[PDB]
């Protein structure tokens, strides 16, 4: 009946319909392969030739976990054709052939990933539909805005897409290779300062939920410096799954700081507040209030606990710096706000929902199968012409 | 007949109204707006292009347009596009029922005449029509029968005497340099403070900026080396972005290309040379009222001090044996419209106009035939 | 005296040398390179900043950053540490014996050449000095004296139209499109391929490819559809890392942008469009003698073929009637360094230099008095 959209996202997918509000169900875009190595492998249930979802979370103990999405693009194809059976056929199990399938995907992907996407969900399934859309503008219709920038960092890569009054910027849109697995793996570095050693597969989602519920964002670097430097509050005790628990200090602080210092992962990009205030500056002085005015976080790597309060300073700051010149008489003058909603994780699937009712009803503004087989693949260009 | 619709479409501004008022409900920028950025968003019906104040508003996105350029028209479809905006959105009045005046600069070319007339005529199907000369009107709204005028506008600057009741053709000239050329010399010149503006949205600030923070200083070699010690002159501008602008030498430099059009590549007489030729041109028993009734019209003469530096300079010029005035009402930027109104609101006008009956039969050439 | 220095500082290259010749003393990027590692190797004497050419044997671990804007400087620091390495490296001269030369782009902020003139005076104690805009010198390198020139490089591109003898200020028109805007344009559309470039060794690899494969479509919509089957645009490229990079479209989609500005996003008219705007705004006294003289010179403009498509687009806009010749030297890249040292080799030019004993009473502001 209504359509059916899909969000798969790096480190998790969900999927849904339309006037849906929540996500219908998520889970990690993982595979399991069977495996045997030194633990006690107690037989639970059984273990099948392949295993995914949340069945693959949760005997994760058993087999090895191999993610097919990097980097926000697709590495190995067969594992995610798995991911898409999985999701269609138990998670939901309605497979009918003729439906509508909203996808989405991040702004500068490479045209062969969205192309040969789009041509397995054509022939593979026959869905008599598909629209492909960028994240930025789902979560801006998430809160139903119109003019405005909207930063989406998730667990494959952080972009921001800048958009003023129902216009997308498309030459202005951002792209910052660090998220929440550079975080995650500079995690794992920081623990094997004093010792920890995170080797194992499971343990890679161990350290993932670790860094959720303890991890968090700075708001200023001296004093929490100085507080771990003199002080012991900030110790945390954490016991894993297996049940043996670490000791955790600096790193808790340590961790997220790499979306906002980036070379601490190696990586010569600006940060987070310094790439925000770059795309906004380039683009035309009539908007810059509006794009000041309103930005909004979205995706699940923007929870970080004191993030909003650490990007409305710093960006409040930076200005005070490069356009003042140190002058601080101007700087009451200044407008900025950052949107915080509870449900900036899902965003994408939100807005992803409202767009399969806000364009259904009439499939002459989308795909359909007869037209992709009789022009190719060259017939992707009705989505959008984004640069 | 039950009301007079009098339309100035100068070439930056236009100006609407029903005859015998004083307020015109229908006034705003002539600009025709489209959204540049291909790239669009799905809902909220993006228009395909925005007209007047909408597109001011809007000017972020768009790139803005002039139909009318040093009063040449050259985007007619534009003209019929701002046209029927001006007759239905802001004047609720359907344009069959009621007649229209209509201006332009000396010296137009023909065909303008023609196109015009002739897109009245079909597009609108409006009763009757006149078009006459911006001056005669400038004239007429302060009640005066002979006088030479200076109508400088965004995009013509001319001047015509006028006798009484008839003028010397042989006197009448106009000048290109307008607002539209002082505002890109003013870019120019900013250009030097490190501040650029190339963008026509960023043209519309400069315009702004132009407005707001601009005089005509009295005597340029002298002002100019006192402003060695800048410090009395340069003043602060609030750019929309949000940062400041020290605006400088180039507050006054600007206007003065109106005086001297060889900093602009124009070798031509300056805007009092141009007025001092006229006058000579005319009759010599009109010398000495000419020399003394010369007003001022149209948006391009608000500035501060324009005035005086236009009374001494046009004396300097003139024999010292009679005295010299100047008139600047405090309404000339309006001063046409208020002129075609008056014109319009004559008692016997009524039968000057032309209605379908003509053109039914003679074509649009007769306009030359009496309207002129 | 000596010899005599010039020194071109362009936006991305340096080309200083001494005068009287047609071949550079030393040519090399103008980059300042910091380290962005903490863990110092103790001994070998490794310095805190890279400029020159160690930068670009060194960017593997340097942060490398343009001193130049658009053409304008904004870190002195590192000009004049670029400077210092020039003058006491690449030329083993003091400035204080030999006077030098300077380039400077038109329309360029004062500010910049007075602060250029003053730090020069004070830290290098050169004994004389001049400014020149690189389109005279562009211009004299042919030995001619008509034509407009179309001076593209690293930070912007620009065009001096100019007659016998004398140039036409208000006819200058300047656009930031350039050489490092191709840059970055190439790097944005190779990502759609799945090659990622983000630090800035990734971008000089990047221009590295562009000056080794790229080239201007004779007829956009005809090589798109070209494109179709991949089989003569489609080349191959070595990185240095030792991986193989696959190129389509792109090779020729990156130089367009010259001619659609739109494709990054810049509202403006392409360069040809620029260009025909440009001898437009001239008198009919000079066109006709200009349409066939186009000098093309720097960097950007050596694009195999760019020059066909200049040719065919300007006579497309051009009228029929015209015979229009584009002028393609094969020393285009030095061409404002060679025009340079002629114009410093003339016996007629020691008389306005601009000495330290004019200078002392004068202030910095005498760079404007004599120069322009
Ligand atoms: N409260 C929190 N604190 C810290 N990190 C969080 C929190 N909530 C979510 N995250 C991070 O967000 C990630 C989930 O993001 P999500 O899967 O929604 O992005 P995505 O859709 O994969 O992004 P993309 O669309 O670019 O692939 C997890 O890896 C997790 O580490
Ligand atoms: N307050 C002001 N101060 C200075 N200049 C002004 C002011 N208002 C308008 N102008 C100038 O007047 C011009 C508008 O002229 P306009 O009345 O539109 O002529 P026309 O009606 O013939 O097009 C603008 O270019 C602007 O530069
Ligand atoms: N062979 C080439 N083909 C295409 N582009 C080139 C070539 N050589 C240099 N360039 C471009 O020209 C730029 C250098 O221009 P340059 O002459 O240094 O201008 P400027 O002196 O104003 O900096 C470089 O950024 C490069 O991208
Ligand atoms: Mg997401
Ligand atoms: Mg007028
Ligand atoms: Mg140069």
């Amino acid at each position: 009946s209504a359509p059916i959209v899909l969000d798969n996202g790096t480190g998790f997918v969900k999927v849904g319909y339309a006037k849906d509000n929540f996500p219908r169900f998520q889970f990690p875009s993982i595979v399991g392969r069977p495996i045997l190595r030194a633990e006690e492998k107690t037989g639970n249930v059984q273990i099948k030739d392949v295993m995914v979802g949340d069945e693959a979370e949760a005997v994760r103990s058993l087999l090895q976990v191999k993610y097919p999405m990097e980097n926000g693009i697709i590495r190995d194809f067969e594992e995610m054709n798995q991911l898409w059976d999985y999701t269609f056929f138990e998670k939901l199990k309605i497979d009918p052939r003729g439906r509508k399938i909203l996808l989405t995907e991040p702004p500068m992907n490479p045209v062969a990933n969205r192309e040969k996407m789009c041509e397995t969900m054509f022939e593979r399934y026959g869905f008599g539909g598909v629209y492909v859309a960028i994240q930025a503008v789902l979560s801006l219709y998430a809160q139903g805005l119109s003019s405005g920038v909207v930063v989406d960092s998730g667990d494959g890569v952080t972009h921001i897409v800048p958009v003023y009054e129902s216009v997308v910027l498309n030459h202005l849109v951002g792209r910052l290779d660090v998220a929440g697995r550079d975080a995650t793996r500079y995690l794992i570095s920081l623990l094997l300062r004093k010792g920890y050693a995170f080797n194992r597969t499971a343990d890679f989602e161990t350290v993932r939920e670790m860094k959720e519920k303890l991890c968090y964002v700075s708001y200023d670097l001296e004093l929490d410096h100085k507080l771990s430097e003199e002080t012991t509050v900030l110790m945390r005790n954490y016991t894993l799954p297996d049940g043996r628990v670490i000791k955790v200090g600096s790193e808790r602080y340590e961790c997220p700081e790499c979306l906002f210092q980036p070379h601490l992962v190696g990586s010569e990009q600006p940060g987070l507040s310094e790439f925000i205030f770059d795309t906004i500056q380039a683009a035309d002085v009539d908007i810059r209030k509006y794009l000041y005015r309103a930005i909004v976080l979205s995706g699940g790597s923007s929870m970080y606990a004191g993030l909003p309060s650490r990007l409305e300073k710093e960006i409040k700051q930076l200005w005070f710096e490069r356009v003042l010149h140190g002058d601080p008489a101007r700087l009451p003058n200044f407008k900025v706000k950052i949107e915080d909603a509870p449900r900036r994780r899902h965003a994408v699937f939100i807005g992803g929902a409202v767009l399969a009712d806000i364009m259904a009803q009439n499939d002459h503004m989308w795909v359909s199968k007869a037209e992709w087989e009789e022009y190719g693949v060259r017939a992707l260009d009705k989505l959008g012409p984004r640069t | 007949e039950t009301t007079a619709l009098v339309c100035d479409n100068g070439s930056g501004l236009v100006k609407a109204g029903f005859a015998g008022d004083d307020a015109p409900r229908a006034v705003f920028p002539s600009i025709v707006g489209r959204p540049r950025h291909q790239g669009v968003m799905v809902g909220m019906g993006q228009k395909d292009s925005y007209v007047g104040d909408e597109a001011q508003s809007k000017r972020g996105i768009l790139t803005l347009k002039y139909p009318i350029e040093h009063g040449i028209i050259t985007n007619w479809d534009d003209m019929e596009k701002i046209w029927h905006h001006t007759f239905y959105n802001e004047l609720r009045v359907a344009p069959e029922e009621h007649p229209t005046l209509l201006t332009e600069a000396p010296l137009n070319p023909k065909a303008n005449r023609e196109k015009m007339t002739q897109i009245m005529f079909e597009t609108f199907n409006v009763p009757a029509m006149y078009v006459a000369i911006q001056a005669v009107l400038s004239l007429y709204a302060s009640g005066r029968t002979t006088g030479i005028v200076l109508d400088s506008g965004d995009g013509v600057t001319h001047n015509v005497p006028i006798y009484e009741g008839y003028a010397l053709p042989h006197a009448i000239m106009r000048l290109d340099l307008a607002g539209r050329d002082l505002t890109d010399y003013l870019m120019k010149i900013l250009t030097e403070r490190g501040y650029s503006f190339v963008t026509t949205a960023e043209r519309e600030i400069v315009r702004d900026i132009k407005e707001k923070l601009c005089y005509v200083a009295l005597d340029f070699e002298n002002e100019m080396a006192t402003a060695a010690s800048s410090s009395s002159l340069e003043k602060s501008y609030e750019l929309p972005d949000g940062q400041v602008i020290t605006i400088g030498n180039e507050r006054f430099r600007c206007p003065e290309t109106l005086f001297q059009p060889s900093f602009i590549g124009m070798e031509s007489a300056g805007i009092h040379e141009t007025t001092y030729n006229s006058i000579m041109k005319c009759d010599i028993d009109i010398r000495k009222d000419l020399y003394a009734n010369n007003v001022m019209s149209g948006g391009t003469t608000m500035y501060p001090g324009i005035a005086d530096r236009m009374q001494k300079e046009i004396t300097a010029l003139a024999p010292s044996t009679m005295k010299i005035k100047i008139i600047a009402p405090p309404e000339r930027k309006y001063s046409v419209w208020i002129g075609g109104s008056i014109l319009a609101s004559l008692s016997t006008f009524q039968q000057m106009w032309i209605t379908k009956q003509e053109y039914d039969e003679a074509g649009p050439s007769i306009v030359h035939r009496k309207c002129f």
